[PDB]
């Protein structure tokens, strides 16, 4: 059985059989998780495991509402979506409960990948080479982590579909094969539907094969031919546009052996970069670099027409920095395999020039060392044919080098080299234990808000919870995973980290002049605020919002709720960091202290932080650094708000919080102390006058204005 | 790692 030539095998069936292993080994491998998390009732609802990822929730409400065939005006739904839509066409024809296909969409598509990385192995008849190189570049570390079951997201097509684009550029250098002039196109525009962000990497890809094309077939009429339709496929015409000019050309160049004359495709590539122009051209690109690359805070370009805020992008998990070791194992699970997936690469360029096609994935993915971890992604696969290609490399090498070995021992050897190379996915697939977005009874709290709020209500939240929220509740959010900005995160910050009177007035104007930014276009909200209430600048008007006697000239028309939920806790700082941002400033207003950790064990307490809570429980000592504690707040019952206030020190400032309820301690200042959350979530303290509360819970507290 | 959450 194993004594056999697999080597210099690349038949139909064969290629087939493999693509069945390679993708019935991604699914199975992204199975273990399921069977992990699925003993763990925390992780359920709905009697189906939870998304993943904080944005799944945004694309399941838009394929839920399509589903219901409709949502409301101004809920920023995600109705009619590439992922929304996909949900929904297989939800209609599927017979499976709604969470199971959110669950598991991203198990089978993600998978897909397979496919190209081992039919571009087989185009230069390295089938077996481009078999394991699926393997990796299935469950390579990052890969695998935006793509698991239940990372309902973008990500799962994401470089499908850009390496069918690949593998259909490598079939027209091999075989000069017509069919290009049809798939090349059509795949843009499927990947251009599903992940207009796609449009970058769209945009670089033919660019580059352009230059291509004028190097190494400069004479070759179907590549020109090819470029004008794709770049056809890259502009803002309609579908049916698009879809002409590309079948039209196609078949007049497919048919006609007079075929088209050479000035009329130059020409055609003239119109085709003319409407591409007119579609925006370039600019997506230079946006994308502006934001990921060049991280600016005023994105939009409005000096004096907005005021200035913090900066949301060192904010993102995704867009968090990364080491060398770090990024090599996202990229191949260990730093050896990435060395040798780097010299695969490089050797295969210098073998096949078409494989130079693959360098925009390849610079995409090395570019997240500048805009964050989410990017290296795009060069999981690519990196993996390298790696592939050094295989093929190394048994060629002891051939020309005699090396006498056994087809049965050269197989044992190929079979324990993959192996042992493939290891570092899996463990990381099993040491990566995540969890779901919410807790059961989290969601169980937002659906219980759906039955008791209205469709067209507000809850003021953060916005790492807006779209769970407006999954689970079907409400509105004042800013969620796409509306994040810091002109956007301004209100929520304010109405969670500021005091009670002054949150409740941001509360109700925030809510209603977002309300009213949908019918009049507000370049920034807290402009048009301060610009209504005749006031000279952004402190002026926050400053004056702290009046118990405010007037109110802005009429109800929705309740506005707030959700104050614990696991907010640890995040306390950086949300508060928002509004303690000067709007006619960029300016910092106060310095922030505050940090939670957890006692270790049972004389001086040392906590994860490496702060000591002294034995008196008088004192901490951070960075060897002896400071004083004003009061040490012992709470008993979040809900019941029964806590004992023991003073220590009158002249001190700082405060330590101890959750009996988790366990654990808090350590901040004064002016957080007194923020709305601490408040009203931990000390159960909130004005009777100012909110009613809706939901009481340990996990979570829902107030309402009034 | 890889969520569109706050972090910090
Ligand atoms: C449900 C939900 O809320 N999802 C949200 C989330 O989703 P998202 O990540 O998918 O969207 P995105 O952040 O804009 O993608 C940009 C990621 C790219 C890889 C594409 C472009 C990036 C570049 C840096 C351009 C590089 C240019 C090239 C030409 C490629 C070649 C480069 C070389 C060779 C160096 O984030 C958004 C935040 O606003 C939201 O809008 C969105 O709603
Ligand atoms: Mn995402
Ligand atoms: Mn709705
Ligand atoms: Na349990």
């Amino acid at each position: 059985e194993l004594q056999q030539n697999f080597t210099d095998n690349n038949s139909i069936k064969y290629t087939a059989i493999l693509i069945l292993i390679a993708f019935a080994f991604s699914v199975l491998a992204r199975l273990y998780w399921v069977a992990w998390a699925s003993e763990f009732y925390e992780f359920f609802f709905n009697d189906q495991l939870m998304i993943t990822t904080n944005d799944g929730y945004a694309f399941a409400e838009g394929a839920r509402d399509m589903i219901a065939g409709f949502h409301q005006p101004n809920d920023l739904s995600y109705f009619g979506s590439s992922l929304s839509t996909l949900t929904y066409w297989l939800y209609s024809i599927l017979p499976f409960s709604f969470e199971s296909i959110i669950l598991y969409m991203s198990t089978f598509f993600a998978s897909l990948i397979v496919v190209p990385i081992i039919l571009i192995a087989r185009e230069y008849k390295l089938t077996t080479y481009g078999f394991i190189a699926a393997l990796l570049g299935s469950i390579a570390n990052s890969y695998y982590n935006r793509t698991m079951s239940g990372y309902y997201d973008t990500d799962m097509l994401v470089l499908v579909l850009p390496m069918l684009i690949l593998l259909t550029f490598i079939r027209l250098t091999i075989n000069k094969d017509i069919f290009t002039l049809l798939l090349s196109p059509v795949f843009i525009m499927i990947y251009l539907w599903w992940y207009p962000s796609s449009y970058s990497l769209n945009f670089a890809m033919i660019g580059l094969f352009g230059l291509y094309t004028l190097v190494f077939h400069r004479k070759e009429k179907i590549f020109y031919l090819t470029i004008a339709l794709m770049i056809i496929a890259l502009s803002m015409l309609a579908w049916q546009y698009k879809l002409a000019l590309i079948v039209l050309l196609f078949a007049i160049f497919a048919f006609k052996e007079e075929k088209i004359n050479f000035y009329m495709i130059w020409a055609l590539i003239f119109i085709s970069i003319l409407i591409l122009h007119l579609s925006g051209g370039l600019d997506p690109v230079l946006y994308q670099l502006k934001f990921y690359v060049f991280k600016a805070s005023d994105v939009q370009n409005l000096k004096d027409a907005a005021f200035m805020y913090f900066n949301v992008n060192e904010t993102i998990m995704e867009v968090n920095t990364i080491d060398p070791e770090v990024f090599m194992q996202r990229i191949s699970s260990s730093v050896l395999v990435f060395i040798l997936s780097f010299i695969g690469f490089i050797l295969l360029l210098k073998d096949h020039k078409s494989m130079l096609l693959a360098l925009p994935m390849l610079a995409l993915g090395f570019m997240a060392l500048r805009a964050g971890l989410r990017f290296t992604i795009y060069a999981v696969p690519v990196m993996a044919l390298g790696f592939g290609y050094f295989l093929y490399a190394f048994f060629n090498f002891l051939e020309k080098k005699q090396i006498k070995l056994s087809l049965r021992n050269k197989n044992i050897l190929l079979i324990l080299i993959a192996f042992f190379s493939i290891s570092p996915a899996l463990m990381h697939i099993y040491y990566y234990k995540s969890s779901t977005v919410f807790t059961s009874y989290e969601a169980s709290i937002l659906n219980d808000l759906k039955n008791k709020a209205q469709r067209e209500d507000y809850v003021v939240a953060w916005w790492d919870y807006g779209y769970p929220i407006r999954y689970y509740s079907d409400v509105k959010t004042l800013i969620d995973g796409g509306k994040h900005l810091g002109k956007d995160n301004f209100f929520s910050s304010f109405v969670l980290s500021k005091e009670q009177i002054p949150a409740a007035n941001m509360a109700r104007l925030s809510v209603e002049y977002t309300e009213k930014s949908f019918k009049e276009n507000y370049p920034d909200v807290l402009k048009a605020m301060v610009k209504d209430y005749q006031k000279t600048s952004a402190k002026d008007f926050l400053e004056s919002l702290n009046d118990p006697n405010f007037k109110i000239d802005t009429p109800k028309t929705r309740d506005v709720y707030i959700y104050m939920p614990y696991r907010m806790l640890r995040i306390m700082p950086v949300v508060a960091q928002f509004a303690n941002t000067n709007p006619d400033n960029g300016e910092q207003e106060k310095s922030l202290f505050f940090s939670q950790a957890n006692p270790l064990d049972q004389g001086s307490i040392t906590l994860d932080n490496g702060v000591e809570i002294s034995n008196d429980y008088r004192s901490l000592k951070i960075e060897g650094n002896s400071i004083p504690l004003k009061a040490f707040v012992d709470i008993e019952s979040i809900t019941n708000g029964k806590f004992y206030y023991n003073e220590i020190d009158s002249k001190a400032q700082i405060y330590l919080l101890y959750l009996r309820e988790y366990k654990s301690y808090v350590i901040l200042d004064e002016s957080l102390y007194n923020s709305s959350y601490i408040q009203m979530f931990l000390l159960n303290q909130y004005d009777q006058d100012l909110f009613e509360q809706i939901t009481n819970d340990t996990r979570a507290k829902i107030y309402r204005l009034k | 790692g890889d969520q569109a959450a706050t972090f910090g």
